RNA sequence: AAUAAAAUAUUACUUUGGAUAGUUUAGUUUCCUGGGCGAUGAAGAACGCAAUGAAUUGCGAUAAGUGAUAGGAACAAUAAAAUGUGAAUAUCCAAAAUUUGAAUGCUUGAAAGUAUACUAAGGUAUAUAUGAUAUUCAAUAUCCA
RNA sequence: AAAGAAUUUAAAACAUAUUAGAUUUAUCUGAUGUGUGAGACCGUAAGGUGAUUUCUAGUUAAUCCUUUAAUAAUAAGGCUU
RNA sequence: AAGGUUCCUAAACAACAUUACUUGGAUUAGGGUGAAUCGAUCCUAAAUUACAGAUGGAAAUCCUUAAGAAA
RNA sequence: AAAAUGAAGACAUUUUAACGAGUAAGGAAACGAAAUGGCGUAAGGACAACAAAAGUAGUAAAGAUUUAAAGUAAUUUAGAU
RNA sequence: AUAAACAUACUUUGAAUCGGCCAAGUCUGGUAAGCAGGACUGGCGAUGCGGGAUGAACCGAACGUCGAGAUAAAGUGCCAAA
RNA sequence: CGAGAAUAGAAACUCUUGAAGAAGUAAAUUAUCUACCCGUCUUGAAACACGGACCAAGGAGUCUAACAUGGAUGCGAAUGAGAAUAGCAGGAAAGCUAUAACAUGAAGAGAAAACGAAAAACUAUGAGAGUGUAGAAAUACAUUUAGCAAUAGUAUCUUUCAA
RNA sequence: AGAUUUGAGUAUCGUAAGAGGACUCCCUUAACUUAAGCAUAUCAAUAAGGGAAGGAAGAAAAAAUAACAAUGAUUUCUUAAGUAAUGGCGAAUGAAAAAGAAAAAGACCAAGUUGAUAAGAGUGUAACUAAUAGAAAAGCUAUAUUUAAAAGGGAUAAUUUAAAUUGAAUUCAGAACGAAUAUUGAGCCAGAGAGAGUGAAAGCCUCGUCAAUUUAGAUAUAUCUUGAAAAGAAUAUGGUUUAGAAAAGAGUAAAUUUAUUUGGAAGUAUAAAUCGAAAAGGUGAUAGUAUUCAUCAAAGUCUAAAUAUUACAGGAAAACUGAUAGCAAAGAAGUACUGUGAAGGAAAACUUAAAAGAACUUUGGAAAAAGAGUGAAAAGAGCUUGAAAGAGUAAUAUGUGAACGGAUAAUUUAUAAGAAAAAUAGUGGAAUAUGUUAUAAAUAAAGAUGUGAAAAGAUUAGAUAUAUAAGUAGUAUAUUUAAUAAGAUUAUGUUGAAAUUUAUAA
């Protein structure tokens, strides 16, 4: 909407809101990130203080698929099957059927341990596990399974 | 925020605008319809394998590939010279990746051949194949009389056990320990008895039927059956199994091969 | 609406094709209507005009009836021996008339107007039998759903539904709060004006009764 | 002190000028279909042709048009003649298509010309490179009587 | 010393043996064969056995990270000063 | 050489020749350029440009009788 | 700014109190007690005589010249030609 | 003690600007400058109004449109109110 | 003599001018007071600083792309999927529908290998809710209770040589 | 002399050239600009110069990715992604596998084999030839399996392209106008109310538009005929007696150096100089050697479809411009005009419905003027309207070295405010107020909780018919047979808010 711009409100003002002493000229210190070390050094120091330099080792061809590992905490495990199933198997223990949570089938590879699990036995199947993830699953009365 | 905008070249000559998009749909759709009218089983989008995706990021998913390998055609009893003429993709470049891939795509072809209805090469009722089917029809009646005696006397000890499992599971859903053990014990015995020669090629299903025209065979034969909620019985072994040390032992085994080789030469 | 994608609904392109049309398409454009006596004899509505025909002007200052003396297709006009104007110095010049302001009252039919009129007549009949076959098909479907009615109801008067069943909806309280000021003020004024009109009508009725 | 000739100010009318309003046989953009030239001489250029034409349009020594097929009574600024035994008008058709132009017998400046062969005048062929076939030759280049 | 079933039928690479042909060279070409490479544990008797993992005690080896199929000794790159 | 009808005649003076013009190299309409012997055409000067050949990634350049079964 | 009232009146409510200069610069739209208020140009979608002929127009449109009126102002309205 | 609830504490986003100039019971260099450079405050710039005849800065005092009065700087022979 | 209070008392008018033009307003002229050339750079211009003879029409913060803040909107551990693309009626550059690749987010630290979050928290001040008394109009105190947001400080946990 | 090799002349039949180059494939080492200077870098496969193409072109069937539960020619779109990387590590530059779609198609030469070898080649035509990847020829054969006499003709149908034809409903009535489409009244059509013309605004005046018809042109689209339905042939795995006891792209891959290029960094691609392989080998992007692993098999060729387009031609649209705007060009516009030349390059729209474009008289040398006449109106051709600047005429007013503006009054002119009516005392109450009833209308429910039905389907177990099938309930389709699980959608009980406020008639 060009009728809501400031140009329509500054009609009649000579300088169009840019100043009489310091005019609106072509440039204001260079094109792009010019003067990163000379006159805009106070800008880069203030707002991007690690912009110039080198850090870490180069990876000539990075295989970004090798780092792909979606994670889910323990407290979020039961949301994969829903609350209806969670309450249905609420009073299970060793010996009878217990629901299996297929983390991989839902797109989660690693299971981390954060928050608190509901006090029901459960079988967790995933590719990777954390030390506290397995502790919390086992302390509730469940098991851990590997995949792939 | 430091800006990174690559407009320092003549982007005005690099601008591609999509004003032809609403007419690509009309072009492609009309040509797609024109193909169906000309010869319908050409736009049929000939049958394709079920092949896994690559890399560990995708490897649990299935997707259509290009062409059935020559070993999958032999297992499904189809000549590769006839496969391309009845809407089957064939890819000799595909190496067999696993037995399970060989079995899964063998089921796909067999299921496709059952749903397939090949019309006679010549529409006349005096076609040689139609005449030949009449000539050997009485032989088929004799032969099919033996195909039914078999697979009615050999798969009978497991059928009752298989029936009992369904009834016992139905009763449980209203035991399974001994019900499933009996079927398992028979299955190993059955697998021990098969260890003998089957026809190289099956027959092409050729007949005269009213043409029900289907635009693709890939959406009829689904890649993956719908996933339900798998449920398992908790045992003491499942509780005991400590998965973290299995992960860390497996990692440390692979990272100690350097130490093994270094210590050998010393 | 027009559904043929070949033809254009652009006024500028329509006028250009009118100015640049050749003589073949100019003849079929300068058509005039036959009179009642000629229409009944030939069963033809209108035909392209021709020299030596007799026409009758129906629109204009002078509704004279004369003979076609000039069919000028470049100007898209015709001339009549009876409509002339004296050009000051004394000689008379014909007055141009558009062919859509006259009707033909006496044909000039040598040999091919006769063939055209027969072709024009049969086309009228052939279309009529086709419309009849459609209307019967339309009527056959109406008597299958309403066996007690006949198709003549559509040509007669229509009686509106006078039943006034109201509906309770929990938004009518919000109606006044869902209008903008320009449409709320107009809506309220219409209510006030309507009420005052009823007040005057009520007062008039009281006087009339008394 | 006085004058209103000049000067100034307002309105009405007229004038020089062409703003404003109304309008569009013109453009701009996007999309669909094609993307159909030439040694069988193209695109381009030049000259000529209307009863009265200078430009423009169309055309080529058959000239603002011929034949054929559709087409049905006009054109017009002014005369003429032709015209239902067929005027206008239309065309992926038929005949015809001047001098040049890749320009191609040789020459070409604003150049007028001109050689040979075949069928006086007219019309055809003859540039360079190149494939196949036919024919005539050259070199002891390899053998060889 | 303490817990520990491990998931379930369509198969090819060839390490080879043993033969049917051809070859002399730095010799090859078919087929038959076992293992390899295989994984359904024995239970209606409580469940034992048993791969694989844990803790403690000596031993020999490697030990800051990377060169993205796995290692090695050179080389190169990372991290801190 | 350059110009291109400005040449001759007749009718006519709106515009143009720093007034005017019955005048005009200006407007309109006609008429006008005759070669065996004058020139072009023919020959060659300074110079110029082709086929083949040589050179160049290319466009193209060099060579003018040297390189050619050419001329 | 604070109190009161508040589905529609209307003048963007009622009352009381304090305040109002200004270059550069800022205060986009919407927001019932309205987080500034408005004028104008052109085009697009709606609305415009509520009872079935529904804004104006050859009983004179747009435009132009002026005379007056409304508005602090941008501007609007009407008469005459 | 006095003042302070349209007080206080702010947070976010951003404009313009960093050529300055004057006064003085002030200072430094200079013979001196309507010169050059500083400390504190007030002004002009950005500012009209009343007075100094006139004036960017001096004195009074800062501005919505008006009426009536008491005033400020400063004045009361005429221009000019007294 | 006399406040409070109780009891009784009293205000509705004249003149002049105006469709023979009142009040107001406007235009022209006159008279007193008053008024330097606009725009711009500049500490400072009416400036002997520059542009401007006059009039009409044209005339200058726009469009595409990335990020951020902010006000209105939908949904919310999800949001978008007018990603391509595939279908529907209608004939449609419009409209409707597609359990979907992916984008941003739900997990963070490390150069990297290798990893990957609770003492079901604590303390302080703080929003709100009642009861009683009184002034007495509103309101002002006493007391019981809850302690969200925000800020600050604590334990505890993931990663890093180092928080 | 004769047999060959090689090179020419001539003749015949053809072939290339030039135009265009928007999109396509390439050659070449531009600079302005950015980096607040500048020299590498950026601009930048960008401008200009040059070559070659078609309706599309380029590419295309792995010496390819990856390290997986692995894929699988090419092309194009989405995402990856402003990411890995490159860079005075500054300014800046910058991909690809995976994954999701559009479309899908694979075939040949060379080498090897067969040699009573075949008008042109014997220095070799022809035939066979690959993932079970030691092939290749002749004759027998077993098993599965494919199989109508091909191609070309003729006809009908269907899908399309173009042309032609057809294509409703007021030639209605009144009033008025120079003129009807407007206005008033009464009707009609509509699968047609897109649009244009008509003295002026039209659904029904003309042309068209919606629904259609006919005729021609193709499709590798089906049917029937020619055409017999036979003989045979073909695919693959074996056996058998002979014949044979192979091949797989060389100045190429790679290497040293130089130059350009690349995101490619101890060298990603190309080229040049030198060097130069093979009883093979290439790749796995950090140089080197070795041992394993994985995956391909270069150094010859072709190949539709999905894709691009601002040349040009034909169409259709538009929240685009409306004569200083939009192309430079709304008229004989790349025109007039300028330059030796390359080149440069404008301006100019409108009378009226219809020319009915005054036509005769007087004055004047004539142009013209005054009458006269046409037209609804001179709108009179310098022609719709006709502004401002600048003038002329008329009316009004003013005056000593500027003019204009503002506050305040005076004079003159203009505008402009009205028809009702007093006091007191007989009748006469008239809208309205108060409260009494009657009526009408409006105004209270957000939810919560019970009981059913139900389409299209899903699963399981049988039956029938068809096709194909010997190994853990055969499989697939069509019709039913019963049963279980849920079901979008959907019907109906209980529960739970009134008594006020306006208007109307007494």
């Amino acid at each position: 909407a060009t009728r809501f711009r400031q140009t329509r409100r500054r009609r009649g003002h000579v300088s169009m809101g840019y100043g009489r002493i310091g005019k609106h000229r072509k440039q204001r210190g260079g094109r792009g990130n010019a003067g990163g070390q000379h006159h805009r050094k106070t800008w880069f120091t203030t707002f991007h203080p690690d912009y110039f330099g080198k850090h870490g080792m180069r990876v000539f061809h990075l295989k970004a698929n090798k780092y792909y590992c979606p994670s889910i905490n323990v407290d979020s495990l039961w949301s994969l099957v829903g609350k209806d199933v969670q309450a249905q198997y609420k009073n299970a223990k060793v010996g009878e059927e217990v629901p299996v949570i297929d983390c991989v089938k839902h797109g989660y590879f690693k299971v981390l341990g954060k928050g608190f699990l509901p006090k029901q036995p459960v079988i967790v199947r995933a590719r990777y596990f954390s030390e506290k993830a397995q502790q919390k699953i086992k302390a509730v009365g469940g098991a851990c399974e590997l995949t792939a | 925020a430091v800006s990174n905008i690559h407009f320092c070249k003549d982007w005005r000559s690099k601008v591609h605008t999509w004003f032809k998009q609403p007419f690509r749909k009309i072009r492609r759709h009309q040509t797609r319809v024109e193909k169906a009218k000309a010869v319908f089983p050409a736009t049929i989008k000939s049958l394709k394998p079920s092949v896994h995706c690559m890399n560990q990021r995708f490897n649990y998913k299935l997707r259509l590939g290009r062409g059935f390998t020559l070993k999958e055609l032999r297992a499904a009893k189809i000549d590769k010279n006839l496969a391309r003429t009845i809407g089957i993709a064939v890819d000799p470049r595909r190496k067999e990746s696993s037995k399970e891939c060989l079995n899964r795509n063998a089921q796909r072809l067999t299921e496709y051949m059952n749903r397939l209805v090949v019309l006679p090469k010549v529409h006349a009722a005096t076609a040689k194949r139609l005449v030949l089917n009449k000539k050997n029809a009485e032989a088929k009646t004799k032969k099919a009389a033996e195909i039914k005696k078999f697979i009615a006397e050999h798969n009978k000890t497991i059928k009752e056990l298989k029936i009992k499992v369904a009834a016992a599971k139905k009763d449980y859903a209203k035991e399974l320990k001994a019900c499933l053990k009996g079927l398992k014990k028979a299955q190993v015995a059955f697998a021990a008895q098969v260890a003998k020669k089957t026809k190289q090629f099956n027959k092409l299903p050729v007949q005269q039927k009213e043409a029900k025209q289907v635009l693709d065979a890939n959406k009829v034969i689904r890649l993956t059956a719908p996933c339900t909620l798998e449920t398992k019985t908790l045992t003491k072994g499942m509780k005991a199994f400590d998965a973290v040390a299995h992960l860390r032992k497996a990692k440390n085994v692979a990272k100690a091969v350097s130490g093994i080789v270094k210590g050998q030469k010393k | 609406m027009k559904f043929n994608c070949k033809v254009s609904s652009n006024p500028s392109k329509a006028r250009k094709a009118l100015y640049t049309a050749n003589a073949s398409q100019r003849a079929l454009m300068m058509s005039a209507r036959l009179s009642k006596e000629l229409r009944e004899k030939y069963n033809v509505i209108a035909i392209p005009i021709h020299k030596d025909d007799e026409v009758k002007i129906i629109k204009g200052h002078q509704k004279v009836a004369g003979k076609v003396t000039a069919v000028r297709r470049s100007k898209y006009v015709i001339n009549i021996d009876k409509l002339t104007k004296t050009k000051a110095n004394g000689q008379t010049v014909p007055i141009a008339i558009r062919p859509s302001n006259v009707i033909i009252t006496k044909l000039f039919l040598n040999k091919d107007r006769e063939a055209l009129l027969a072709k024009k007549a049969e086309s009228r009949k052939s279309y009529k039998e086709l419309v009849a076959k459609r209307n019967e098909e339309v009527a056959k479907a109406f008597t299958a759903v309403y066996p007690a009615l006949n198709m003549d109801i559509f040509g007669k008067k229509v009686e509106p539904i006078t039943e006034k069943k109201p509906i309770r909806i929990p938004s009518k309280k919000m109606a006044e709060k869902l209008m903008s000021k320009p449409t709320l003020r107009a809506y309220k004024t219409g209510i006030k004006v309507h009420k005052a009109k009823n007040a005057i009508a009520a007062y008039k009725a009281a006087l009339a009764k008394k």
